[PDB]
Formats: C-alpha cells, sequence, structure tokens
C-alpha cells in the first residue's frame, strides 16, 4: 500500500 | 485529516536579519515507521517550489546552513539567516506523514529596504484600440517601497472609480522593490465626451499625490 | 542532471477530460516513486497523488478518486494522469514531483495549467502604449503595450524577442467577465528609442496567437 519506493528508507 | 497552519501569513525583515517563520499540525504527525516527514518549501516568484529541509531538520544538498527547522509533535519552526534579498517568495510547510498529505497556507518573505517613491507614467488609448470602440487609460507606478500605494482616477476633476482594474507584481529580488498597474477602462464614446484624464499616486514617500495627466483638447 | 517536463495543461469544460504527461530523465525512472501535486491560482498547494516504481501501489486525496486515475509507463520515461468529470476546482497548475531518500517532492517540473470553465478561447488584443503626443521626455523613457480580452492564461510576453530583458515588469493578469487583461512596461534610455525600434512580443499558445506591437511615436 505504501507507495514510496525510497523515501521511508533511512540513510 | 491534518490541517497544518502557518504563522505569519507574511513577514517583512532586513538584510543581514534572522526570520523565524511556525508551522503547527492539528494532529501529531509521527509516520507508522516512528519518523516524522515534515519538509520545508520556498517558491520564489514566477518558479516552481524547490526543497529547503526534509524530515523536520535535514538541508537537502545544495542548501546553505543559514536554513535550519526544527521542532516536535506539533510545532515547527524555520529559521533563516542572514537573509539576502534573493530569498524571498513563499515559504510552505509540508507533512507527509499522514494520508492526504497536506501543506501549510505559505508565508510570504518580504525584504526591507529603504522608502521609494514610485515612477508614474500615464498612456492615453492607443490608436487602434480607439477604432476599435474601446479607450483604456494606462498608468504605471514602477520601482517603489513599501508595498502599499494608492491609486485614484479623476475624469474633469471627479473621481471616478467604475471600471478601473489594478494589478502587483510580486517583490522584484535585483531592487527589493514593487510596481503596480492601473488601467481605467472606458467606451470611445464616453472618453469623447469628457477631456482631462488624471492618475494621482498616494504613497508614504510624500505628504502629496504624484500626479500624471493629460487633456485630449490636446491629444 | 534531474529534468521534469510536464505537458498537456490546457482549458477544458466542466464534466470533461484531460491526460497529463510528465517526461522524465536523467536518472532511472523505475527506481522511484513520482507525485502530482497541484497549485490553485491563489497559491494554495495540494498533493493529489503518489505512485510507487513499478506502478502497483498508490495513493490519492479521496476529492480526486474515480475521477482522475494515475499510471505510469517506465520504458518510456513517463508519468500520467488521467482526468475526467473535472469541475471548477481543480482548476490549478499541476505538478510532477520525484521521491528521493528521506525526501517526499525532491525535484519538480515546471507545472502545465489546467483550466477548468465553459468560457470559451478568446485571442488578445495587442496594444502599443507610446507616451502621449503632448507629454514631456524624458531620459529614461517608459514605453508599454496593453494584451487585453484573451482567454485562457497563460501569454508570454517579452521585449524585442528577449533582447531587451533588463527594464522590464510584466503585470499579473486580471480577469474580469470572462476575459483577462494584463499589461507589461519596459524603460530604455532616451537615445535608444525612438531612434531604433522597441516592440513586444504577446505570445497566446490556447489561440495558436504570436503578436509582434512595434511602438512608434504618436503624431500631434
Amino acid at each position: 500500500a505504501e507507495p514510496w519506493t525510497v523515501r521511508n528508507e533511512d540513510l | 485529516d491534518v490541517l497544518m497552519t502557518q504563522t505569519p501569513l507574511s513577514l517583512p525583515v532586513g538584510l543581514g536579519d534572522q526570520a523565524s517563520i511556525s508551522c503547527r499540525s492539528s494532529q501529531s504527525i509521527v509516520h507508522s515507521n516512528g519518523n516524522t516527514y515534515l519538509e520545508w518549501y520556498l517558491q520564489k516568484p514566477g518558479q516552481s517550489p524547490k526543497l529547503l529541509i526534509y524530515k523536520v531538520s535535514n538541508r537537502f544538498s545544495g542548501v546553505p546552513d543559514r536554513f535550519s527547522g526544527s521542532g516536535s509533535g506539533t510545532d515547527f519552526t524555520l529559521k533563516i539567516s542572514r537573509v539576502e534579498a534573493e530569498d524571498l517568495g513563499v515559504y510552505y510547510c509540508f507533512q507527509g506523514s499522514h494520508a492526504p498529505y497536506t501543506f501549510g497556507g505559505g508565508t510570504k518573505l518580504e525584504i526591507k529596504r529603504a522608502d521609494a517613491a514610485p515612477t508614474v507614467s500615464i498612456f492615453p488609448p492607443s490608436s487602434e484600440q480607439l477604432t476599435s470602440g474601446g479607450a483604456s487609460v494606462v498608468c504605471f507606478l514602477n520601482n517603489f517601497y513599501p508595498k502599499d500605494i494608492n491609486v485614484k482616477w479623476k475624469i474633469d476633476g471627479s473621481e471616478r472609480q467604475n471600471g478601473v482594474l489594478n494589478s502587483w507584481t510580486d517583490q522584484d529580488s535585483k531592487d527589493s522593490t514593487y510596481s503596480m498597474s492601473s488601467t481605467l477602462t472606458l467606451t470611445k464614446d464616453e472618453y469623447e465626451r469628457h477631456n482631462s484624464y488624471t492618475c494621482e499616486a498616494t504613497h508614504k514617500t510624500s505628504t502629496s499625490p504624484i500626479v500624471k495627466s493629460f487633456n485630449r483638447n490636446e491629444c | 542532471e534531474v529534468k521534469l517536463v510536464e505537458s498537456g495543461g490546457g482549458l477544458v469544460k466542466p464534466g470533461g477530460s484531460l491526460k497529463l504527461s510528465c517526461a522524465a530523465s536523467g536518472f532511472i525512472f523505475s527506481n522511484y516513486a513520482m507525485s502530482w501535486v497541484r497549485q490553485t491560482p491563489e497559491k494554495r498547494l495540494e498533493w493529489v497523488a503518489t505512485i510507487s516504481g513499478g506502478g502497483r501501489n498508490i495513493y490519492s486525496l479521496d476529492s480526486v478518486k474515480g475521477r482522475f486515475t494515475f499510471f505510469r509507463d517506465n520504458a518510456r520515461n513517463t508519468l500520467y494522469l488521467q482526468m475526467s468529470s473535472l469541475r471548477s476546482e481543480d482548476t490549478a497548475m499541476y505538478f510532477c514531483s520525484r521521491e528521493n531518500y528521506g525526501s517526499s517532492f525532491t525535484y519538480w517540473g515546471q507545472g502545465t495549467l489546467v483550466t477548468v470553465s465553459s468560457a470559451k478561447t478568446t485571442p488578445p488584443s495587442v496594444y502599443p502604449l507610446a507616451p502621449g503626443s503632448a507629454a514631456q521626455t524624458n531620459s529614461m523613457v517608459t514605453l508599454g503595450c496593453l494584451v487585453k480580452g484573451y482567454f485562457p492564461e497563460p501569454v508570454t510576453v517579452t521585449w524585442n524577442s528577449g533582447s531587451l530583458s533588463s527594464g522590464v515588469h510584466t503585470f499579473p493578469a486580471v480577469l474580469q467577465s470572462d476575459l483577462y487583461t494584463l499589461s507589461s512596461s519596459v524603460t530604455v534610455p532616451s537615445s535608444t528609442w525612438p531612434s531604433e525600434t522597441v516592440t513586444c512580443n504577446v505570445a497566446h499558445p490556447a489561440s495558436s496567437t504570436k503578436v509582434d506591437k512595434k511602438i512608434v511615436p504618436r503624431d500631434c
């Protein structure tokens, strides 16, 4: 459902 | 839904000084992953929005450390230091933690500079417009500061309110001034039933009006 | 570098439909989610939708569900917004925008304008503004053009096809009675006019109109 591909990944 | 509110609506500050802008959320904005996707955008006049700050206080590459954001829970704050003219425009906060994702309403940042009287020019209708039955009188009030100004029209020395349409630029970042346009639109036949057309500008820089006019019985 | 270019905006009638596109370049398209964000003429920003790298997972504003649809073609580096059942309030500038690690709207395009109304497409009348023939001159001279009676926005004004960028003020359109009016002023040194030509160029895409009006001194 969550549509983000990179946004939710923390660097 | 989350409602995002900004204050103030706009904010003047001088060169070298620091601006400070609030953004408050109607409810908390911690994403299910425990992060807080509060972001800050700048939209300069005539351009698309650009990103400054993400996840509350991270500076996107390219953005100087004069800009920094903070806050928690429901209360956020963006701080600009050593403000330059090129920083003017509308600053937007945005929560991207709970759908539907919402923006604040914007805070316009104005750059202070010294007063300046408008440059005023008046233009009679062009021959071509008159040929088609129109008669617009145009009055440009250019390169003034501050924003507040007042234009009154006269026909044969009587005030005139109907058919006047004003328009203002945003702040120009080159000189930090404003400009405005005032158009009095009449029919040919009404224009020709009178002689004297005047636009007077009243502006803080002067106790009395700057006045431009012309008489038709001289062209 | 990263470039996004929207297109397809234009005048549409209440109830109608319209498809918009966002061409993407300078990055591996399928690797990132994209968003559509719109801005009202009074400047309010509103997220419309986000769609995942491979298109499967979409979120959208509830007030656009069913009327608007979102999809992408990765091999063609293009994102779409199929609109239907348009209303006045859909009127806005439409921006696509790419995600990034930690940021929602990292890169934006220029935007494409969607105007929803039933007033009809009207081309501008372009009038040259020279100072009155009895007026005084004036070491820096101010000249104008008036662009009246057009619909919808936008029009592009330039002076000597962009060669006079310097002393220009082009004012935002004002809508009245289903027609927009606008003006542009330019200020040049007395040595350069009238001895050389000054001209404004007004483009109105919607009517495929391009007009050049030369500014000529008046007769007394």
